[PDB]
This record gives structure tokens, C-alpha cells and sequence, in this order.
């Protein structure tokens, strides 16, 4: 049983939110019997590797002296963010590629992230008046950014919010998002729509904050409570609330262009806005209905 | 009345 790796050390350099990289290497078996090769968790951990990472395949079985090429996979999604924002973890890693009954194979994994105003909280951007990567703001640059676009631009955009926008696109929406405070933003309207829902669905922390969440289903019925448990959040956090509850309120105005009706907001933004850290599902669609109307 | 809203929160920007 043994291995040949064309390399063991892989660079993933500039690593971005939602942007897929591969480092490729080729496994030959160099042995004179056929072998198992499979990657192994760390001696007390439960995976092989962090979850911005995977090796395609992970696990495989090689005649002497067949080949195969290993696809090891970065992708920062709404899961890494925010550690790797942070700097609470960095792009690097071990994985373990292990032999059954033979020799592990080391390979090191390292290169750099590159933070992303997505994942951020809602109070850190509101402190922050220039681009990440270039008194508190009453909400974040970059949503007010990408709302603006929307209420300019897609008003009467057929299929707002129901037609997917281009993965393209909503990378460059990030991208110019996390480094300028352009004149446009980059993209067709359902880019756009789609980058605002990734930027609610990214957050740190929820629009409606995770200790409020409770409350604010068993209060569902009574829209004068309702109000009063959106009066709890902070400062940045009830501006954004209201800020998205006015601008959805615009909208459903033109929805004879846009298609946007009550039914699909609320089944659409109750899970973004109002997140928990079945018929609970009622009762939050109940309560973002009781603000749309 | 969303534009009013909109255009002091765009205040800094």
C-alpha cells in the first residue's frame, strides 16, 4: 500500500465570500497491491477538515497502479464568514489522506481570506463610513446601497425577488460592495434583489435578533405588541427592520409590474429577517404580515 | 413615504 502525490502543499490565495477555488492534484498508487485511500479527522475532531473546505473525491480505491485526481475545494459560504472575517479562523488546515492499514499523507493547506462587508454585523458596519477592503451610520452603507439601486431601478421589475439573478453578478455586487461606494452598482435588477437577500441571510446576527425571536411569535396576534418587541432591538437593528418593512410596503405599491405580493414577501423574508438561533412558521409570517399591512 | 425615510438614511453615504 502506498502512495505517489504529484504535491502535498496547496496555496488558496485571495480567498473570497462565496467565491469557489480548486487546487487539483493527482493520487497514484505506487504500490505492488491495490490500496484504500481515504481523508481522516484530526486525532478529536469530528471532520477532515473545516467547512470551507472539501476534497472531491474524499475516499477511493486504486489498483497498482491506477491514478486519480483529488480536487481539494475552498468555498467560503454564509456557514465561515464571519470567523473568517473576523480573523477568529484563517485559510489554513491539515488534511489527513490515510491509506487504510499504511502510511497518512500530510498536505498543508494555506493561503489568505479576504473579509467581506457580508456576514458582518449590523452594528460593526453602521461604525463603518468607508468600504471594508477599500455617530453611527442609521443603517449600513451597503444595504442602504443595494435598496437604493432597487427602489431606483426595479420598482416595476417584473419577477422582483422571484427570478434568480447571475452568479457573476452578485459576486461583483460583493466585491464592489466590499471596496467602494460606487455611483451604480454592477448588475441587472434580479442580481441585485438576490444580493440583498444573501446580505440578510449572511448577517451575523438577524435582522430581528435571536433573544427576540421567541417573543416576537408568541406576540404574532397583537400588533400593538408586536411593535413594542421591535422597540427592544438595538438602534441598528430596528432602523433596518423599518428601513426594509417601508421599502417592501413601496413595492407591493407597484406589484401589478413587480409581482411582489403580500403572500410571497412574507414566505420570502420571514426566514431572513427572523431567524431562531412548522406552525411557528405561522405565526412569523403573522407577525411580518401584521408590518406589510 | 418610503423616500423620505430613505433619503435621511442615506445621510454620510
Amino acid at each position: 500500500p502506498s502512495l505517489e502525490l504529484s504535491r502535498r502543499e496547496f496555496v488558496f490565495e485571495n480567498v473570497k465570500f462565496r467565491q469557489l477555488q480548486k487546487e487539483k492534484f493527482q493520487i497514484s498508487n505506487n504500490g505492488q497491491v491495490p490500496c484504500h485511500f481515504s481523508f481522516i479527522p484530526k486525532l478529536n475532531d469530528s471532520q477532515y477538515c473545516k467547512p470551507w473546505l472539501r476534497a472531491e473525491p474524499f475516499e477511493g480505491y486504486l489498483e497498482p497502479n491506477e491514478t486519480v485526481d483529488i480536487s481539494l475545494d475552498v468555498y467560503v459560504s454564509k456557514d465561515s464568514v464571519t470567523i473568517l472575517n473576523s480573523g477568529e479562523d484563517k485559510i489554513e488546515d491539515i488534511l489527513v489522506l490515510h491509506l487504510d492499514r499504511g502510511k497518512d499523507y500530510f498536505l498543508t493547506i494555506s493561503g489568505n481570506y479576504l473579509p467581506s462587508c457580508f456576514g458582518t454585523s449590523l452594528e460593526a458596519l453602521c461604525r463603518m463610513k468607508r468600504p471594508i477592503r477599500e455617530r453611527p451610520l442609521q443603517v449600513p452603507k451597503e444595504i442602504w446601497l443595494l435598496v437604493d439601486h432597487l427602489f431606483k431601478y426595479a420598482c416595476h421589475q417584473e419577477d422582483l425577488f422571484q427570478t434568480p439573478g447571475m452568479q457573476e453578478e452578485l459576486q461583483q455586487i460583493i466585491d464592489c460592495l466590499d471596496t467602494s461606494i460606487p455611483e451604480t452598482i454592477p448588475g441587472s435588477n434580479h442580481s441585485v434583489a438576490e444580493a440583498l437577500l444573501i446580505f440578510l441571510e449572511a448577517l451575523p446576527e438577524p435582522v430581528i435578533c435571536y433573544e427576540l425571536y421567541q417573543r416576537c411569535l408568541d406576540s404574532a396576534y397583537d400588533p400593538r405588541i408586536c411593535r413594542q418587541v421591535i422597540s427592544q432591538l438595538p438602534r441598528c437593528h430596528r432602523n433596518v427592520f423599518r428601513y426594509l418593512m417601508a421599502f417592501l410596503r413601496e413595492l407591493l405599491k407597484f406589484s401589478e409590474y413587480n409581482s411582489v405580493n403580500a403572500n410571497m414577501i412574507a414566505t420570502l423574508f420571514t426566514s431572513l429577517l427572523l431567524r431562531p438561533p412548522p406552525s411557528d412558521r405561522q405565526r412569523a409570517i403573522q407577525f411580518l404580515l401584521g408590518f406589510l399591512l | 413615504p418610503f423616500a423620505r425615510l430613505h433619503e435621511c438614511y442615506g445621510q454620510e453615504i
